[PDB]
RNA sequence: UUAAGUUAUUAAGGGCGCACGGUGGAUGCCUUGGCACUAGAAGCCAAUGAAGGACGUUACUAACGACGAUAUGCUUUGGG
RNA sequence: ACCGAUAGUGAACCAGUACCGUGAGGGAAAGGUGAAAAGCACCCCGGAAGGGGAGUGAAAUAGAACCUGAAACCGUGUGCU
RNA sequence: GACAAUGGUAGGAGAGCGUUCUAAGGGCGUUGAAGCAUGAUCGUAAGGACAUGUGGAGCGCUUAGAAGUGAGAAUGCCGGUGUGAGUAGCGAAAGACGGGUGAGAAUCCCGUCCACCGAUUGACUAAGGUUUCCAGAGGAAGGCUCGUCCGCUCUGGGUUAGU
RNA sequence: AUGAUGAGGUUAAUAGGUUCGAGGUGGAAGCAUGGUGACAUGUGGAGCUGACGAAUACUAAUCGAUCGAAGACUUAAU
């Protein structure tokens, strides 16, 4: 129907990816790519590549007209997180969380 | 009067940035350094536009040594190019032989990049 | 000094309403295609 | 600062060696015990 | 329109309900391993070099076993 | 009328081993795809990772970090506010 | 059918709910068991059913028997995940531009200029450490950022003595 | 601090430059002369000069996008 694509365990924290994701959500696919290319945060290129792949198999698979396509929905979910430490003063170690996330984008036409 | 580093290191980077771009007409830098360097460069170009040994020995006080490779054979000096090359171009021109072009943010630190070029 | 009571999901989100990023000011390249940031260079074309 | 433990190959092998264990009844008792637990290292 | 009075829409964001997801590894089912006994065998190995190891052996070999320089096996009797 | 993976041995996994101590010594965690590897040919976006089709299968909303997949916790949509 | 009584801590007395296993009887189950989820269901309570989804092989009921039989608190033990919060920190120090490379460079290579140590940040070697040394590839994780790079990864090599 | 306030955005003096100037310093370099020289005088209130003051579009404020009214009901009064 109205196509989607997903990237899994990207190693950016979900809070961080979500910031870029909010600007893109609900927007026309073209300007979505624009806002993505100009927004200078770290997650922007990653999210870009995901939206590109989404529109790509929205055409090669479901044969929609790419230009009428809209970013119907985008989000990021907590992935598994790598756990590391960080030695400190007095010889105590302390926690560090290298978190990762599943980014999802879904583009669209009309209802049918 | 913008800074970045310490008062002397700032001097050094400014002479370095100024000598460069005389060496090669245009360079890429932070917007802040571009706005600082433009003054030092137009000023060196007026010392060049005067022509006297006074203002030459004067341009020498700031400008770096360098080497410069002229097209085909032979070697100039950044000084020699300031007085014996660039100044020839800008005699009829009034003030302001410089422009900053706004490249936008770079990856590593997101500093805003700009090109700074001659005419 | 330490927090004396944990923040609730509600308090923490209310504290975050202003923590967005603004959509960049942007403009179409005249007859070049890719859009660029405002009052910034048009690139190599 | 000068931490405890400056390594020394000779001194480590004297005092803590197979042979040094063997040299007294108790060292043999030690090797006995470690053999009983089945340490992959035993005395070293 | 003028005066007096009365109401509402807005949600930056929040709350309740619901839907769809993610994380996480409880719960159910499973058992290669354990746990306590029963009946019978057996209760010693060692200078003819032990117990326990070290280093090696395979087309390719890091690890475990097996084997030792006749090395990932040799002869021999029987089973298959 | 014993345990069923926080149990039962410390050890159901190449355990007295990662790891820790100069040493004597201390001492873990870690089981499960499927009936069968049939473990996704090929096309597509991507440097790759990862993914959408197309397929194997009763099932992959069983795809390997793989049975079931609770709660905390994180999100997207919105009916009343 | 009238009548009486029924607040309650320590504590005594009574009657019951549910969990695992066992025995006997009687049943359910791939036309879908347990489990999980949802619901406007039922009983005086603990608690019991029914329908739908999920799940993919086991499980109730009756009578009795036996217990590792019921958790919210022990600065309890293990595991997961929050809050603090996009907060503290990123470990003494001078760097700039040009040119390469690359999917991608403040951070890798080359270049010029600048700078810092110079009884030492230089050159040897003992202790200790044991392939970190060299070459070509690589970039998941390690590196407090980045990475095309590395004391990291893969593949292949490298230590020669009568004195 | 950031935002905020204010001065401007080509029909333009908002910054930078350029040419002038205030103020600061105190007599640049090069040459000439006088000395054996270290130095002195002349050329010449010289030269240089961040923030301060004018003038001047030479450089840069380009193109462009976003947001923002159509005016509720009742009663009395023209
Ligand atoms: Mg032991
Ligand atoms: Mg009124
Ligand atoms: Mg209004
Ligand atoms: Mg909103
Ligand atoms: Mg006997
Ligand atoms: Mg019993
Ligand atoms: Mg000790
Ligand atoms: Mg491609
Ligand atoms: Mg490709
Ligand atoms: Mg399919
Ligand atoms: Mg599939
Ligand atoms: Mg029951
Ligand atoms: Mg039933
Ligand atoms: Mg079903
Ligand atoms: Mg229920
Ligand atoms: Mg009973
Ligand atoms: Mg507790
Ligand atoms: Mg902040
Ligand atoms: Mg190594
Ligand atoms: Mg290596
Ligand atoms: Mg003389
Ligand atoms: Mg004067
Ligand atoms: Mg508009
Ligand atoms: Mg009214
Ligand atoms: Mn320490
Ligand atoms: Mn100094
Ligand atoms: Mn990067
Ligand atoms: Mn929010
Ligand atoms: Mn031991
Ligand atoms: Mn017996
Ligand atoms: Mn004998
Ligand atoms: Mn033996
Ligand atoms: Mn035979
Ligand atoms: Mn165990
Ligand atoms: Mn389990
Ligand atoms: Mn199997
Ligand atoms: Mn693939
Ligand atoms: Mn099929
Ligand atoms: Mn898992
Ligand atoms: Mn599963
Ligand atoms: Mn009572
Ligand atoms: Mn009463
Ligand atoms: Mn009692
Ligand atoms: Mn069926
Ligand atoms: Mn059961
Ligand atoms: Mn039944
Ligand atoms: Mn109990
Ligand atoms: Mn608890
Ligand atoms: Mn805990
Ligand atoms: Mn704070
Ligand atoms: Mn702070
Ligand atoms: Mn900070
Ligand atoms: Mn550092
Ligand atoms: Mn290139
Ligand atoms: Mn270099
Ligand atoms: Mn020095
Ligand atoms: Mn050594
Ligand atoms: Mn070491
Ligand atoms: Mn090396
Ligand atoms: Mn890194
Ligand atoms: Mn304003
Ligand atoms: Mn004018
Ligand atoms: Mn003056
Ligand atoms: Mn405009």
């Amino acid at each position: 129907m109205e196509a989607k694509a997903v990237a899994r365990t990207i190693r950016i924290a979900p809070r961080k990816v979500r910031l870029v994701l909010d600007l893109i959500r609900g927007k026309n696919a073209a300007e979505a790519i624009a806002i993505l290319k100009l927004t200078n945060k770290a997650s922007s290129p990653v999210i870009e590549k995901v939206l590109m792949s989404a529109l790509a198999n929205a055409e090669h698979n479901y044969d929609m007209n790419t230009d009428e396509l809209v970013v119907k929905e985008a989000y990021a979910n907590e992935g598994p997180t790598l756990k590391r430490f960080r030695p400190r003063a007095q010889g105590r170690a302390s926690a560090i969380n290298k978190r990762t996330s599943h980014i999802t984008i879904v583009v669209s036409d009309g209802k049918e | 009067r913008k800074l970045g580093r310490t008062s002397d290191q700032r001097k050094a980077m400014l002479r370095d940035l100024a000598t460069s771009l005389i060496i090669s007409e245009r360079i890429e830098t932070t917007e802040a350094r571009a706005k600082e360097v433009r003054s030092v460069v137009e000023k060196l170009i007026t010392l060049g536009k005067k022509g006297d040994l006074a203002s030459r020995r004067n341009a020498a006080k700031t400008l770096r040594n360098v080497e410069i490779l002229n097209e085909d054979e032979t070697t100039q000096t950044a000084l020699q190019k300031l007085f014996g090359e660039i100044a020839e171009r800008y005699t009829e021109r009034q003030g302001g032989y410089t422009r900053i072009l706004k490249q936008g943010p770079r990856r590593g630190d997101g500093a805003e990049s700009v090109i700074i070029e001659l005419v | 000094a330490v927090p004396k009571r944990r923040t609730s999901k509600t308090r923490k989100n209310k504290r975050r309403t202003h923590f967005k990023i603004s959509v960049p000011g942007m403009t179409e390249c005249p007859n070049c295609g890719r859009e660029y940031k405002l009052s910034h260079r048009v690139c190599k074309n | 600062v000068k931490r405890t433990y400056q390594p020394n190959k000779r001194k480590h092998s004297k005092v803590h060696g197979f042979r040094k264990r063997m040299s007294t009844k108790n060292g043999r008792k030690v090797l006995a015990r470690r053999r009983r637990k089945g340490r992959k290292v035993l005395s070293a």
